[PDB]
RNA sequence: GUCUACGGCCAUACCACCCUGAACGCGCCCGAUCUCGUCUGAUCUCGGAAGCUAAGCAGGGUCGGGCCUGGUUAGUACUUGGAUGGGAGACCGCCUGGGAAUACCGGGUGCUGUAGGCU
RNA sequence: ACGCAGUUUUAUCCGGUAAAGCGAAUGAUUAGAGGUCUUGGGGCCGAAACGAUCUCAACCUAUUCUCAAACUUUAAAUGGGUAAGAAGCCCGGCUCGCUGGCGUGGAGCCGGGGUGGAAUGCGAGUGCCUAGUGGGCCACUUUUGGUAAGCAGAACUGGC
RNA sequence: CCGUGGAGCAGAAGGGCAAAAGCUCGCUUGAUCUUGAUUUUCAGUACGAAUACAGACCGUGAAAGCGGGGCCUCACGAUC
């Protein structure tokens, strides 16, 4: 009874949002798509061939197969019981690449050094990622002024 | 005409008077401003306004009952055109009646059950201002006589407040007098324009 | 004759049951749906490495064994 | 009393695009030019980029990375007098010339030269280019007219059959170089040939020369000031890409300092335009004082 | 002392409104073939109207656009009809104008008895040099503010050309 | 310290008005016989170069409008979770954590890549 | 140590609701002030005259009060996806009819080299057969119709 | 002369579009033949619609490309 067809409740979310209506600018289609990336998937609504579905707005996935210009995804999406693994064709103007691998891989280029410098000096260099420890004991400064007095201040409308 | 009882808490979602609603009557009130509504802004120092405590709707025919109440005391009180007074909240929610002995079992039950359109109500929200009386500094006590006699006129509870800002703008009353005399404030009729200094020079210019 | 239309309560607790795993995803994925103008190249590739791959590999495994 | 103006007309206004409020591309053609097809990943598309400006034209080959475009190799057509051709800076003639000029440059530039010779002889054909098996392979590039409209004359097309006789895959069709019969649709060779070689301002000189001396001396007073006649310019031309074929190297310039710094107002700052505005006041105020009195 | 600004007749616009289409419009035509030796071009309607009988797309008017020299010797003819007489109202803010004629024989043409008698409307721009930038199709920009036409710059140069006389009643 | 050609980000780079531009360069400009296309060489196409930076363009300015950013707005409006908390209800106060926007006020107003050229 | 997680952190994307906004588009809407183009209408100098003048409306300019489930520049909290390593790095070479300036790109194959890569908790993976079930209800909070209900209808979590 | 969508895009609305997806003009039949994969509804069945390809034979354009119906979301139907 919701009229189940494609692209339903999309008043807002494939729309360009705004001074940015107009030609698709080149630096999305000039990227480079290669067999094991991670990409988002963001809806266009000036491209109007290959939108993915209103489902797969936001959901990242990995990409696996390249074409003359459009790209294949596989994408986790839960359905009713369990979530499956669906295989996706989009074209290139809807996508970027998430910054979150190549963080991770200069984490790992990091790490790789500071193991060759460490089994090259001896030093034991800690190259885990510690969450945020408590706070050390430090020691405040209260020089030549005493501390602000504050207090609650009487009710006005 | 349903007791207003019943159309009262702010329960659905707000409906106005648009493009989907098309069969709305007539809201009671329609003209928002009794006093010398040519009045600049000297001629009236002082302004006393009523807060709603509560959150709740308030009927047009209320607002209308009320504004006359208001209006017969100031002009009993301290003469024509000795206040300003000002109703700022409008009316636009439409509230829905779905009447029945259309005496029978007869005709429907629930079955069609979307009301046509009754009325005009106005939405408050908690410490939004009902009216606005602007009046000289002596008539401080016909203020809040004027106001507790719309006090009972309204539903509820809401309570009257003296402002502390010069009009009705929202200029300190204190930081007023001295700040007009020399340089930012110009009177535009019953209201006042700010001036702010990052404009082209012609403004300058044109003033002194 | 009126029942209860349509609802989703007490559905994220049967989901939850056994659990809302993941698809498993085992090592060299399915590669059926691929451009097949790339899987007529691969076919090729792939024998024609079986077939020529013997020679030279060996020569360079041999290099790599005495350099190393 | 007029009109409404315009207040948040700025504050919904979408500016076009930089190089199009400038008005120097279209975007449509460029989505199309630019963007390499996936499939192969990394491999750049060749545009060929000729643009015709009052007294030179560019010929350049670029391609396209997310950084910005980058030039492989420019040809220009104020170097022609070095090579030659002494003034006829923009006619078809140059046109060809500059696009032989390009392919030379950019072959040497490769060492593709003593392979792929294309075309000596000009004869204005249907020369395209076949790649040799046991050799690498061919240039392919592809045209850019740009925002100039393709009519059969456009000399775009003279750059291009340039480039094409110098010895670059270029595809293309024949029916917009000049000297193409519209109404029945074949293509006539010599007519073109004649065209390149240039007999079309030979044969408007000899009109000249017969109907008025005032014009002859009102334009080409360049040609005749420091010579030109007809033929000398169909031998001209003739030596001149055979001197193009034999040296393409460009030799670059030194550039060098040797100047004296110093054109352009710079940006005056905070506190000297606050005291710009400061002094604007004290003088109005002085004479809202002295004038009102005096 | 000024260089190279000078105002010169830019285009010069010949219309002729003719209620009709087929016979009438066909003569006028003819006339402003007779009158400028190049053939004119049609004009007709988005919507029609019913109260004084056009209907969409039909051929209601011609008109034709003349530059150089045959514009500066028809715009001559009209003002020698005129008599060089032309009020301050004709010229329009943004420095144009125009001044129409009836009678179409008074501009020295013979008269045919199957033609007829029209009357034709003379429009006029003004154009310096440097107009061409907001036409051509590469590079296009605003024409600036100091380089435009005026009101006054136009009746001054009416004023100054032709001997015009301004009748500001 | 600049421009041209091609660009990337797509208003910090628009719009209005006023100043200044030496060298190259872009233009404006002078003409239709060939190629071309129009009612019209105005636009498009083509052979140039007598003039001109007047305009575009490039730099600067406007207590400029807009944009971007940062304060104030404001720990306010809201809000995950909780209470045998108050309240007739309407709602409100508290613990726990997170946390916004306009008027108001201050600052800026293009940065760059590739190839080429002038001081 | 394998693997996993109704969880958190560390990164990184996504949304257009609460809220707010109208001196920002659209839609409604109150009142004052300024201005002189446009008329029609009143008055006055008058045979009459855009001859001159006063007024009216409309118009425009900056202001002002209030709003929006089928409006929005902005924009939360709660939330959703991905990543947090040996299936990964790095080196060297072979094959390709795909691509092509180029032994170029991309995939595949082979050989070699170094596992200590957020917190916390746990044993996980997988196959077959199939019963009963397919009449629900209530509570906090958010919510649609209704005056309202121990009413009808939804969302998240728990209970019966 | 101003004119950032205040118009038009067949239609109900929403989205999108300005040297364009709008208007005019010139060519035209890609509204053709064929295997598959995938999305959408979903039990992860179908019809319908759609996406990305592959191989022919073409249209167009100078060319890059575009095109296998309508700028997108509806316009349709098993066994026998
Ligand atoms: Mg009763
Ligand atoms: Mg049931
Ligand atoms: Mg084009
Ligand atoms: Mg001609
Ligand atoms: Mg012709
Ligand atoms: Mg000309
Ligand atoms: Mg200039
Ligand atoms: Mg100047
Ligand atoms: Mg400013
Ligand atoms: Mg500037
Ligand atoms: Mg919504
Ligand atoms: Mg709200
Ligand atoms: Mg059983
Ligand atoms: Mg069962
Ligand atoms: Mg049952
Ligand atoms: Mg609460
Ligand atoms: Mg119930
Ligand atoms: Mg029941
Ligand atoms: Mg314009
Ligand atoms: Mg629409
Ligand atoms: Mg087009
Ligand atoms: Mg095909």
């Amino acid at each position: 009874t919701n009229t189940k067809g494609k692209r339903r409740g999309t008043r807002y979310m494939f729309s360009r949002p705004f001074r940015k209506h107009g030609v698709v600018p080149l630096a999305t289609y000039m990227r480079i798509y290669k067999k094991g990336d991670i990409v988002d998937i963001k809806g266009m609504g000036t491209v109007q061939k290959g939108m993915p579905h209103k489902c797969y707005h936001g959901k990242t996935g990995r990409v696996y197969n390249v074409t003359q210009h459009a790209v294949g995804i596989v994408v986790n999406k839960q359905v009713k019981g369990k979530i499956l693994a669906k295989r996706i064709n989009v074209r290139i103007e809807h996508i970027k690449h998430s910054k979150s691998r190549d963080s991770f891989l200069k984490r790992v280029k990091e790490n790789d050094q500071k193991k060759k410098e460490a089994k090259e000096k001896g030093t034991w260099v800690q190259l885990k990622r510690q969450p945020a420890p408590p706070r050390e004991a430090h020691f405040v400064r209260t020089n030549g002024k005493e501390p602000e007095l504050l207090e609650p201040i009487p009710y006005e409308f | 005409r349903r007791p207003a009882r019943c159309y009262r808490y702010c329960k659905n979602k707000p409906y106005p008077k648009s493009r989907f609603c098309r069969g709305v009557p007539d809201a009671k009130i329609r003209i928002f401003d009794l006093g010398r509504k040519k009045a600049k802004v000297d001629e009236f120092p002082l302004c006393g306004h009523m807060v709603s405590d509560e959150y709740e709707q308030l009927s047009s025919e209320a607002l209308e009952a009320a504004r006359i109440c208001a209006n017969k005391y100031m002009v009993k009180s301290c003469g024509k055109d000795g206040f300003h007074i000002r109703v700022r909240l409008h009316p636009f929610h439409v509230i829905r009646i779905n009447k029945m002995l259309s005496a029978d079992r007869l005709q429907t039950g629930m079955r069609g059950a979307f009301g046509k359109p009754q009325g005009t109500v106005a939405r408050v929200h908690i410490g939004q201002v009902i009216m606005s009386i602007r009046t000289k500094l002596q008539n401080k006590e016909h203020v809040i006589e004027a106001l507790r006699r719309a006090k009972f006129k309204f539903p509820g509870r809401q309570k009257i407040h003296i402002s502390k800002k010069w009009g009705f703008t929202k200029f300190n009353a204190d930081e007023f007098e001295d700040m007009v005399a020399e340089k930012r404030l110009i009177p535009d009729g019953c209201g006042v324009k700010y001036i702010p200094n990052r404009g082209p020079l012609d403004k300058w210019r044109a003033l002194h | 004759a009126k029942s209860k239309n349509h609802t989703t309560h007490n559905q994220s607790r049967k989901w939850h049951r056994n659990g809302i795993k993941k698809p498993r995803s085992q090592r060299y994925e399915s590669l059926k749906g691929v451009d097949p103008k790339f899987l007529r190249n691969m076919r090729f590739a792939k024998k024609h490495n079986k077939k020529g791959l013997k020679k030279m590999q060996a020569n360079n495994a041999k290099a790599m064994s005495a350099r190393a | 009393v007029k009109v409404v103006k315009n207040k948040a007309y700025f504050k919904r206004y979408q500016v076009k695009f930089r190089r199009r409020r400038e008005g120097k591309t279209d975007y449509y053609a460029r989505k199309r030019l630019v963007i390499q097809d996936k499939n192969k990943y990394n491999t750049p598309k060749y545009r060929m980029i000729v643009r015709v400006t009052n007294r030179d034209i560019i010929c350049q080959i670029a391609y396209a990375r997310i950084e910005g475009d980058m030039i492989v190799c420019a040809a220009y057509a104020h170097e022609l007098p070095k090579y030659g051709v002494k003034v006829g800076l923009t006619n078809y003639a140059a046109a060809y010339c500059t696009g032989l000029l390009l392919a030379r440059r950019l072959l040497n530039r490769f060492g593709m030269d003593k392979i792929y010779e294309g075309q000596v002889e000009v004869t204005g054909d249907e020369y395209n280019v076949e790649s040799i098996d046991g050799q690498p392979g061919a240039f392919t590039c592809y045209l850019d007219a740009g925002l100039a409209r393709t009519t059969t004359g456009n000399k775009v097309f003279g750059a291009l059959k340039g480039a094409v006789d110098g010895g670059l895959s270029i595809p293309h069709s024949t029916k917009r170089f000049p000297g193409y019969d519209s109404e029945s649709k074949e293509f006539n060779a010599e007519v073109h040939r004649k065209h390149i070689m240039g007999q079309n301002v030979a044969d408007y000189m000899r009109y000249l020369m017969e109907e008025d001396e005032d014009a002859y001396k009102k334009q080409f007073s360049q040609y005749i000031k420091n010579s030109v006649t007809p033929d000398m310019m169909e031998e001209m031309y003739k030596k001149a890409h055979a001197a193009i074929r034999e040296n393409p190297v460009y030799e670059k310039k030194p550039k060098k300092e040797v100047k004296k710094k110093r054109w352009n107002r710079p940006k005056m700052s905070l506190a000297q335009k606050k005291d710009r505005v400061a002094q604007k006041k004290a003088s109005f105020l002085r004479a809202q004082e002295r004038a009102a009195e005096s | 002392e000024n260089p190279m600004r000078e105002l010169r007749i830019r285009k010069l616009c010949l219309n002729i409104c003719v209620g009709e289409s087929g016979d009438r419009l066909t003569r006028a035509a003819k006339v402003l073939e007779q009158l400028t030796g190049q053939t004119p071009v049609f004009s007709k309607a988005r919507y029609t109207v019913r109260s004084f009988g056009i209907r969409r797309n039909e051929k209601i008017a011609v008109h034709c656009t003349v530059r150089g020299a045959k514009a500066e010797e028809i715009l001559e003819k009209g003002l020698k009809v005129r008599e060089y007489e032309l009020r301050k109202n004709n010229f329009s803010d943004t420095g144009n104008f125009g001044f129409g004629i009836q009678e179409h024989i008074d501009l020295g043409i013979k008269y045919d008895p199957s033609i007829g008698i029209y009357g034709l409307d003379f429009y006029v721009v003004l154009g310096r040099p440097g107009f061409s930038i907001a036409d051509k199709k590469r590079r296009t920009g605003c024409i600036g503010a100091k380089h435009r036409i005026s009101k006054e710059e136009a009746m001054r140069w009416f004023q100054q050309k032709y001997d015009g006389i301004i009748l500001p009643g």
